[PDB]
RNA sequence: GCCUGUUUACCAAAAACAUCACCUCUAGCAUCACCAGUAUUAGAGGCACCGCCUUCCUUAAAUAGGGAUGGCUCCACGAGGGUUCAGCUGUCUCUUACUUUUAACCAGUGAAAUUGACCUGCCCGUGAAGAGGCGGGCAUAACACAGCAAGACGAGAAGACCCUAUGGAGCUUUAAUUUAUUAAUGCAAACACCUGCAUUAAAAAUUUCGGUUGGGGCGACCUCGGAGCAGAACCCAACCUCCGAGCAGUACAUGCUAAGACUUCACCAGUCAAAGCGAACCUCAAUUGAUCCAAUAACUUGACCAACGGAACAAGUUACCCUAGGGAUAACAGCGCAAUCCUAUUCUAGAGUCCAUAUCAACAAUAGGGUUUACGACCUCGAUGUUGGAUCAGGACAUCCCGAUGGUGCAGCCGCUAUUAAAGGUUCGUUUGUUCAACGAUUAAAGUCCUACGUGAUCUGAGUUCAGACCGGAGUAAUCCAGGUCGGUUUCUAUCUACUUUAAUUCCUCCCUGUACGAAAGGACAAGAGAAAUAAGGCCUACUUCACAAAGCGCCUUCCCCCGUAAAUGAUAUCAUCUCAACUUAGUAUUAUACCCACACACCCAAGAACAGGGUU
RNA sequence: ACCCCUAUACCUUCUGCAUAAUGAAUUAACUAGAAAUAACUUUGCAAGGAGAGCCAAAGCUAAGACCCCCGAAACCAGACGAGCUACCUAAGAACAGCUAAAAGAGCACACCCGUCUAUGUAGCAAAAUAGUGGGAAGAUUUAUAGGUAGAGGCGACAAACCUACCGAGCCUGGUGAUAGCUGGUUGUCCAAGAUAGAAUCUUAGUUCAACUUUAAAUUUGCCCACAGAACCCAAAUCCCCUUGUAAAUUUAACUGUUAGUCCAAAGAGGAACAGCUCUUUGGACACUAGGAAAAAACCUUGUAGAGAGAGUAAAAAAUUUAACA
C-alpha cells in the first residue's frame, strides 16, 4: 500500500480528480455527441452476404416471405427492442454475389440491396414497426404466452411516413401503382434486365404481403393464440372488431 | 561540470622509443587485442559501465579477445584506464580445427595451440 | 525588487541535423531569429520556423547571403561594407529524394 | 516573522497621505492661499482644447469657438508686445466635448491641462530648431512642440516603455505618419540621465518635465500614488533625480540653448531648490554656466487666463484657483551661456 | 481602592466585582414576573460615599522610598502593593545541643510509577553532531548494607513554548449567505384579530478566514515574455541579476479546406504548414482566462475569475482554548562556522620633547581561540521552561595577588612592560530579579573564561512564562502588546553508573634600619623574630552553648622543590661565545619522610545505622 | 563454561539512528486487504455466445486473480441531571464573653472563610494537616423541601458554577463520524526494482508525466567516422555509418516512487562561513564486503553456497630550520 499519504491511508481522491486542477473531464466543452441518444432510431444491418448465407445453409426459406420473424428464427439476426432497435436495415455488402430469388420484408433498404433484390427476380419492401409491434414480431412466442390479443401495428411516426410513402424505398405504405416505374428506374440505373416476376410460379408468395396494420402474416389484430390447446380466439363484438380493424 | 573525456590524438602516437620499450612494431602491427578488466566499474561514469558491458569485460581479471581495429581502439580508448592490453601472440599460428581443444592462453599473451601439460 | 522571468525555455532549435530523411511538411528547425536561413526546398512559417517543402535528406551549407532590395535595413548594411567582403550565411537545404513520379502503362488501346 | 505587534500605523489612502504632506508643507510655503489651492486642486480640473494644427485646424477653431471657447493663446500674442489652445472663461467650468476624429483621419484637438502648454510657448521654439523632451512623455508638451514648427527633428525620451507606448499612441492618433515617419520624430526609451553623455551641446532646445509628485494626480488617483508608503524610498529621492535630469538636459543643450525645466507640483524644494542645484552642479563639476531668463513678461501676458504665485524666486507657478483650476504647473527657462 | 462585603470550588482574594451617592436612557400602565406595584414608581446602564472648584531629605553607600463637566480632595477602613523608626529575635555572621517524628535493625503484613535485553566501568576520539556498549588506551575476583544525586539527554500528561492541518471550537464584526423566528408597518383577504405576500429592523443561524516570502515591521509577490546565471542540440532553480506585457496599428479572402510536423518537459492549451477550392495579380517578445452558467434567431459576446488551471457567493480574534502531528519548523541548550569578537606575531607609519621596537600604535599581512553579537536548521517538541541567587565546585592559563627572572623613559619607593609559574587564594555591604553596573568600606588580589551561558530527580522562584486585573498605546470590537505594576500549584520512595576518611598560604609589626639608594623629600632588599587571619587536622583544661558527653565563639599542631634565566671553561669559527657542542654552578623530584601493620555465648563501650571494631583480670 | 579473535539489540520514522528519536517487563490468547471497470490465464461454444434481458467487425459464456486496523477534538437529535455548586421561593435555626450602645461598630469563642508559611504531592485528602490569619448581629452562617436545564440556566463578570475533567454538562443514538495526521499492518523462498518535471486554497496530499514491474508484438536500441548544428557579441553536447554488442520501440495492465544525503566539477546567494541554501554533469549512499581508527556519501569491489587452498585490489605520513668580518 506504500507508506503513509492517502494512498496508504485507502482514501485518495474520486477518480477523474487532478489535485484541484481543473479535471481533463470537466475543462473539455460539453457539446451534443450523445443527446437523444436513447431516441435515435436504431436498425441491425442484414448484409446480403448473411442472407445467401443464411438461404444456403437453409436457415431462411426463401419459398416463403422472409421478415423480421423469420430471421430471427433463423438466427440471421438479433433484435433487441429496449435497445432502440426497429429493425433490419437491409446492406448492399455481399450485393455483387447474390443469386437467391427471395420476398424479403425489412425496416430500411438501400438503393443497391434493393436493386441486388429485384434483379435476383426477388421483392422487397420496407415495413415500420413501433417498439412494442417490433418485440411481439421478435419473440412472439412469448407473446402468446402472455396471453394478451395480438395489437394493431401502429403507423410510422411522422417524420418517417415519407420514407415509408415513397414508392422508391418500397414501403409498405406506397402507392402500388409507382412500384413498377421505381423498380424500371432501377433496372436501368444498374444494367440489369427486370424479370418479370407475374411469369414465376411463385408469383403469389412474391406478392404476399401483411397489412399495414397487421403483425402476423395470417393473424389478424385482436386474436388470442391459446397454444394449450392450438386454438385461436376471434372477438366477435362490434366495437372490438372495429377497435382492432381500425 | 563532469563529462566525457576527449584524449588528444597525440597520446596514442607511438615513438621509437616505446617501440624498443614495449617490443612492437609499427609495421606488421598486431591483430588482437587481449583485453583483461582490472579496476572496478563501479565509482565510474555509466558511460564507462555500458563499454566495459559492451566490450564483455563484466567479470575482472578474465581475458577477452578482441579485433585491433579503430572502432573497438575508440571503445578501449574510452576505457582505457579500467583494463590491461596486450597483443594475443600466435607462436604457432591461430589454432587449426584439430588443435583447437588443445590451446591455452599463456600469461605472456601466447595462445599455444598445444598444451601437453608435461616438462619440457 | 525583481519580478518575472520565469518564462520556460522554448524548445527551439534543429529538430533534423543534416542526412535525416525528411518528409514533405516536417519542420526543420525553429529559431527566434535567422539562425539559419531557407534554402532549396525549404519553406519559412510567419515565426521563422524551417520546413521542408519536399521528401528528402537535409544539408546544411555556406552561401552568399544577397537579401531582397526591398530589404532597406540590410541592403543599406551591404552598401556600408568593402568592394571585397561578401555576406554568407548558414542555409538549409531539402535534396528531394524520389522523382515527382513515373511514366506507367495504364492501356494497351 | 513577529505576527503580533504593539500597534500598527493606522492605514491611510495615499490620497490621505497625499493630503497629509501637502498640508503640513504648502499650508508654510503659501501662506493664506494654501486654503484656495487646497480648494482649486480637491475640486474639478479645467482643461483646455488644443487644436490639432494638422487636422482642420481652422475649422475645429471655429467649432470651439461656437462652444463659446476663446483662445488664450492667441490673446496672449495679442498683447505680447505656434498653437491654438481654446480655453472657457474665467469661473466658467463648462467642459469640452470628447475630442473626436476629423475628415483626414487624425483627432481634431487634444484635451489638456492649459497650464501644461506655458512651458511649450515659453520654451520659444524658433524655425526649424532641433529639440529635446528630456522625459516629458504623457503627450501633451510633446504634441504641443510637436505642432510647433521644430522641423529640425525632435528626439521624446523617457524611461517608462509604457509611457512610450502612450506617447506613440498619441502621435498615431493626432500627427500625420508623413510628419512622423522621417527622423522629425524619435522615441526613446532611454534614461535622460545618460543623455548628456549620449549627446552634448545638440539640442537647441530642450524641455525637461522631470517626474515629481504630480500633487493634483496624486490627490485624485489612488493608483501608483508616489506618496504610498511603499514608494517612500522614491519620493525621498525624487529631487536628487530631478537634479539630475535637469544637468543631463543643461548638458545636452547646446551653448547659446534654451531649456525649460517643468514640474506639475507646488514643492519650493522640488523646483526652486531643483534648478538651483542644477545650475550649481553644472557650473561646478562640468564648469558650464547657465543664466536664467526672466519670465516676468511671460506672466503678465499669460495673467489673464492663469493665476501666477507671485512670490517666486527662479522661474513661474501656475498654483491652481477655482476661477482657473488650470495649475500645478512650474516652470522655469534657463540659457546655457557658455 | 471611599468604607462592610463579592470573586476564579482545585495555582491569582486583588488595585477586579459589588457598594450607598450621583448620572444617563426607557415606560402613562393592571389580574402569573415587573406588581396584587403606578413617575418621589418600575426596568436597562454608567460611575463609584461624602466635600471642593471650574535638585533636596532619608543610608556610609539608595536602579528603592518621600518632596520640590472633568480634575482635585486619604476622614475612616485594607490578610492589597511599597518605604520606614525602635524593639525583637538562629534570617544571618555561623552554626551547635537536646526531644519527638522520620530513620536504621528485629517480627508481622505488604504497594506504585518504572522496566527491549543486559554479563550495566574511566579517559580521549568518533558518531543522527556530548557513548557503559563504536576505535585507541587505562582499569578490572565475587558479591551485600547505608548514604549521594554528576550521568543513564532519568520517571511521571503522545509535557510547557513555536509551527503545520484546505483539523475543531469560543468570541467580535462595516467577512459571505439568509430572515426561517419575532417587532413594526404597507398591500391583499375578511369585514381590531387571523391568513398570504412584500419592506424595514431586532435578533440570531451556517460557514470561512488562500499560498510563498519578511524576526526590530507598518510589507512584497502570485499570470505571460526577453537577456545572464545556463558560453556550443534541448532542458534547466533562486525567499538571484536586469528589463518588460496585460495593448496598439493595418486589413476586411485577417475566407474555406488540408498532407506533414513542432510543442514550454504531463494533460489542457499553444505553434508552423505543402497541396486544393475560392480570391487577388496582418506585425513583434509577451499583450492574456478553461468548464459550467448567462445574453443571442444565429453568428457570436461576457470576470483586473490578476490568488491569472479560475471554490458562484465567506473577514478578524483566542493567553479561555481543544485535537492530530512536527525536531520536516522556531526560542533555551547542544552541534557546525568565525562575518563580528578576542589574543599573538610580521611591517615599521606615527606617537613617546630627540628615539620605530621603555611604552603605545595607523594602514595592512599571517596565524591561534570558540568566551560576544549573528548565521545554519543537524539531535531532542511520545513531561527537561529560562535568567539570577544558594550549595558544591572540576578544569584552562590568555596571571588579579603571592614566587623566580629580562628590559625600562629601573637612583630608592612606587610603577610600566615581557618570560616562567595554575600549589594556594582571589571580601563584605546599599539600590536593583538582575547577572553586569553605580556607590560605601576593605584587600596582597578582589583575574578572564569553559564546564548543557557547570550544577534546579540538591534548593529557591525575585524578573520572565497560562489563566485574574489595572496604566499607556493599537484595534469598530473581540482582543492585542519585545512597554510599566499587583498576584500566581516547582512532583519523584534511586533500578544502574560514578562517588562517599588521598609537607599550608598570606598580611602586618619589629630587627637589618630612617641602613643601601638619594641632594633632599622619601625609602629598600635578603636573613631573623613576634603577632595575627584564613585553610587542613584534632581536643574539651579552662570560657561559652551546656553538662557523666556533643559543640564553638574556645584551645592545640601545621614541615620540601620546581628552572624564566645569571654566570665559569671552550670549539665549530684557534679572538669571542652560558653549550638544541662536549661540559662546570646557581640545580633541585627519584616529595623526604611520617601513619598502618598480631591470619582464628553474653555484657559494656569514648566503636557503631546494620555489620564490623575495642574492653571483660 | 569463561579466558582468545569477530561482532554498534529490534520495530517504526527518516537523507541518514546503538543512537542520548518512538514502541516494547514478559508469557498465553485475540488483534488488522473486504471490490467493480478493463485486462491476463484456463475451459466451453463460435459468426455467433449466453438458461429471455446483454454483447458481438472473433466474439461470447464461466471461473481464477485485485484494493486493511486502531485513534481525535468535534457536529446534530432525544433523554437525564439544581441531594455538588450559582441564584431564588416557603417556612425554620445559630451567633459565648468583653467593650460600646441601637452600629452592614471594635476585641474575641462557636460558626463561616481560606492571607502567609511549612508538611503533603499515588498524600489522611482526586485540594488535606499544623500554625498564622479575615469576618464573626449581618449584604452573616446554616438544616429542610421546592424552582430555574444546555444553540439553556444562574452569575455582587471570575468566561464563575451547573454532581471531582464547562469558551459550554452528562448519557444514549446518527457512529465503525471524519482525519492529506500518528501508530500498527502476522508463513517460507527466489527474482526485477529508486527519484528529469508540470498543475494544484498547493508544496505533510493528489492527477499527469518521468522512473519501475509484468505479459505480448516486431525491429532495430546503445556505443558511435566523416560530414553537419549563428551571428550578435571551456569541459563538452546533439546528429551519426562502421564496430562491439543485445537490447530497443510499440501494445495491454498496474501499482509504487515523486520532504533526499554527501563527494568531484561548473556556477548563483551568503562572508571566495557553515555538516549553509539553490541549478547543472557524474559518482556513491539509501544494497555486499575490504580499507581510511570508530565511519551512510572518500578509496578498492561487487550477483550472492561450502572449503581448515591460492593470487591480488585499495591500504602505514612527512618533515627541525638563523654565528661571522
Ligand atoms: N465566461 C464568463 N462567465 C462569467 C462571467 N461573469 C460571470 N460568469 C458566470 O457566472 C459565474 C460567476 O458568478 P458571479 O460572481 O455571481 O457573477 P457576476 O456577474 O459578478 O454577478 P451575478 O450576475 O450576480 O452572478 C462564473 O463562474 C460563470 O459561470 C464572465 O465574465 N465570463
Ligand atoms: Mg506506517
Ligand atoms: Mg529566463
Ligand atoms: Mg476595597
Ligand atoms: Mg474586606
Ligand atoms: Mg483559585
Ligand atoms: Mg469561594
Ligand atoms: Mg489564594
Ligand atoms: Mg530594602
Ligand atoms: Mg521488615
Ligand atoms: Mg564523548
Ligand atoms: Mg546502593
Ligand atoms: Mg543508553
Ligand atoms: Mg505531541
Ligand atoms: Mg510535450
Ligand atoms: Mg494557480
Ligand atoms: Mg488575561
Ligand atoms: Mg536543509
Ligand atoms: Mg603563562
Ligand atoms: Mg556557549
Ligand atoms: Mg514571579
Ligand atoms: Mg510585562
Ligand atoms: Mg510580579
Ligand atoms: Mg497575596
Ligand atoms: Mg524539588
Ligand atoms: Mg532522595
Ligand atoms: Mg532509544
Ligand atoms: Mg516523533
Ligand atoms: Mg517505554
Ligand atoms: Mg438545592
Ligand atoms: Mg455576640
Ligand atoms: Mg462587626
Ligand atoms: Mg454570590
Ligand atoms: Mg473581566
Ligand atoms: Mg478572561
Ligand atoms: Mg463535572
Ligand atoms: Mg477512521
Ligand atoms: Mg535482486
Ligand atoms: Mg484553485
Amino acid at each position: 500500500r506504500g507508506h503513509k499519504g492517502e494512498r496508504q491511508r485507502g482514501t485518495r481522491p474520486r477518480l477523474g480528480f487532478e489535485g484541484g486542477q481543473t479535471p481533463f473531464y470537466i475543462r473539455i466543452p460539453k457539446y451534443g455527441f450523445n443527446e437523444g441518444h436513447s431516441f435515435r432510431r436504431q436498425y441491425k444491418p442484414l448484409s446480403l452476404n448473411r442472407l445467401q448465407y443464411l438461404i444456403d445453409l437453409g436457415r431462411v426459406d426463401p419459398s416463403q416471405p422472409i421478415d423480421l420473424t423469420q430471421l430471427v428464427n433463423g438466427r440471421g439476426v438479433t433484435i433487441q427492442p429496449l435497445k432502440r432497435d426497429y429493425g433490419v436495415q437491409l446492406v448492399e455488402e455481399g450485393a455483387d454475389t447474390f443469386t437467391a430469388k427471395v420476398n424479403i420484408e425489412v425496416q430500411l433498404a438501400s438503393e443497391l440491396a434493393i436493386a441486388a433484390i429485384e434483379k435476383n427476380g426477388g421483392v422487397v419492401t420496407t415495413a415500420f414497426y413501433d417498439p412494442r409491434s417490433l418485440d411481439i414480431v421478435c419473440k412472439p412466442v412469448p407473446f402468446f404466452l402472455r396471453g394478451q390479443p395480438i395489437p394493431k401495428r401502429m403507423l410510422p411516426p411522422e417524420e418517417l411516413v415519407p420514407y415509408y410513402t415513397d414508392a422508391k424505398n418500397r414501403g409498405y405504405l406506397a402507392d402500388p401503382a409507382k412500384f413498377p416505374e421505381a423498380r424500371l428506374e432501377l433496372a436501368r440505373k444498374y444494367g440489369y434486365i427486370l424479370p418479370d416476376i407475374t411469369k414465376d410460379e411463385l408469383f403469389k408468395m412474391l406478392c404476399t404481403r401483411k397489412d399495414p396494420r397487421q403483425i402476423f402474416f395470417g393473424l389478424a389484430p385482436g386474436w388470442v393464440v391459446n397454444m394449450a390447446d392450438k386454438k385461436i380466439l376471434k372477438p366477435t363484438d362490434e366495437n372490438l372488431l372495429k377497435y382492432y380493424t381500425s | 561540470k563532469f563529462t566525457r573525456s576527449r584524449i588528444p590524438e597525440k597520446v596514442f602516437q607511438a615513438s621509437p622509443e616505446d617501440h624498443e620499450k614495449y617490443g612492437g612494431d609499427p609495421q606488421n602491427p598486431h591483430k588482437l587485442h587481449i583485453v583483461t578488466r582490472i579496476k572496478s566499474t563501479r565509482r565510474r561514469p555509466y558511460w564507462e559501465k555500458d563499454i566495459i558491458k559492451m566490450l564483455g569485460l563484466e567479470k575482472a581479471h578474465t581475458p577477452q579477445v578482441h579485433k585491433n581495429i579503430p572502432s573497438v581502439n575508440a571503445k578501449l580508448k574510452v576505457v582505457k584506464h579500467l583494463i590491461r592490453i596486450k597483443p594475443l601472440k600466435l607462436p604457432q599460428g591461430l589454432p587449426a580445427e584439430e588443435n583447437m581443444s588443445n590451446t591455452c592462453l599463456k600469461s605472456t599473451g601466447e595462445l599455444v595451440v598445444q598444451w601437453h601439460l608435461k616438462p619440457v | 525588487k525583481n519580478l518575472g522571468g520565469k518564462s520556460s525555455g522554448r524548445r527551439q532549435g534543429i529538430k533534423k541535423m543534416e542526412g535525416h530523411y525528411v518528409h514533405a511538411g516536417n519542420i526543420i528547425a525553429t529559431q527566434r531569429h535567422f539562425r539559419w536561413h531557407p534554402g532549396a526546398h525549404v519553406g519559412v512559417g510567419k515565426n521563422k520556423c524551417l520546413y521542408a517543402l519536399e521528401e528528402g535528406i537535409v544539408r546544411y551549407t555556406k552561401e552568399v547571403y544577397v537579401p531582397h532590395p526591398r530589404n532597406t535595413e540590410a541592403v543599406d548594411l551591404i552598401t556600408r561594407l568593402p568592394k571585397g567582403a561578401v555576406l554568407y550565411k548558414t542555409f538549409v537545404h531539402v535534396v528531394p529524394a524520389k522523382p515527382e513520379g513515373t511514366f506507367k502503362l495504364v492501356a494497351m488501346l | 516573522y513577529k505576527k503580533k505587534w504593539a500597534a500598527t500605523e493606522p492605514k491611510f489612502p495615499a490620497v490621505r497621505l497625499a493630503l497629509q504632506n501637502f498640508d503640513m508643507t504648502y499650508s508654510v510655503q503659501f501662506g493664506d492661499l494654501w486654503p484656495s489651492i487646497r480648494v482649486s486642486l480637491l475640486s474639478e480640473q479645467k482643461y483646455g482644447a488644443l487644436v490639432n494644427n494638422f487636422a482642420a485646424w481652422d475649422h475645429v477653431s471655429a467649432k470651439l469657438e461656437q462652444l463659446s471657447a476663446k483662445d488664450f493663446v492667441n490673446e496672449a500674442i495679442s498683447h505680447w508686445e505656434n498653437l491654438r489652445c481654446f480655453t472657457f472663461d474665467r469661473g466658467d467650468i463648462s467642459r469640452f466635448p470628447p475630442a473626436r476624429p476629423g475628415s483626414l483621419g487624425v483627432m481634431e484637438y487634444y484635451l489638456m491641462d492649459a497650464a501644461s502648454l506655458l512651458p511649450v510657448l515659453a520654451l520659444g521654439l524658433q524655425p526649424g530648431d532641433i529639440v529635446l523632451d528630456l522625459c516629458a512623455a504623457p503627450g501633451g508638451k510633446t504634441l504641443a512642440l510637436l505642432q510647433t514648427g521644430c522641423c529640425r527633428n525632435l528626439a521624446a525620451n523617457d524611461l517608462s516603455p509604457s509611457r512610450i507606448a502612450r506617447l506613440q499612441k498619441i502621435l498615431h492618433s493626432y500627427v500625420p505618419e508623413e510628419i512622423r515617419d522621417g527622423n522629425q520624430v524619435r522615441v526613446t526609451s532611454w534614461d535622460g540621465r545618460k543623455w548628456g553623455e549620449l549627446e552634448g551641446d545638440t539640442y537647441d532646445r530642450v524641455l525637461v518635465d522631470v517626474p515629481c509628485t504630480t500633487d493634483r494626480h496624486s490627490l485624485h488617483e489612488e493608483e501608483n500614488n508616489i506618496f504610498k508608503r511603499s514608494r517612500k524610498k522614491e519620493r525621498q529621492i525624487l529631487p536628487v533625480l530631478q537634479v539630475q535630469l535637469l544637468a543631463a538636459g543643461l548638458l545636452a543643450t547646446k551653448p547659446g540653448g534654451h531649456v525649460v525645466y517643468s514640474t506639475c507640483s507646488l514643492s519650493h524644494l522640488q523646483n526652486e531648490y531643483v534648478v538651483q542645484g542644477a545650475i550649481e552642479l553644472l557650473a561646478n563639476q562640468y564648469s558650464i554656466q547657465v543664466q536664467v531668463e526672466d519670465l516676468t513678461h511671460f506672466r503678465r501676458v499669460f495673467m489673464d487666463t492663469f493665476c501666477f504665485f507671485s512670490s517666486c524666486q527662479v522661474g513661474e507657478l501656475v498654483i491652481p484657483n477655482l476661477m482657473a483650476n488650470f495649475g500645478p504647473m512650474y516652470f522655469c527657462k534657463m540659457r546655457r551661456l557658455t
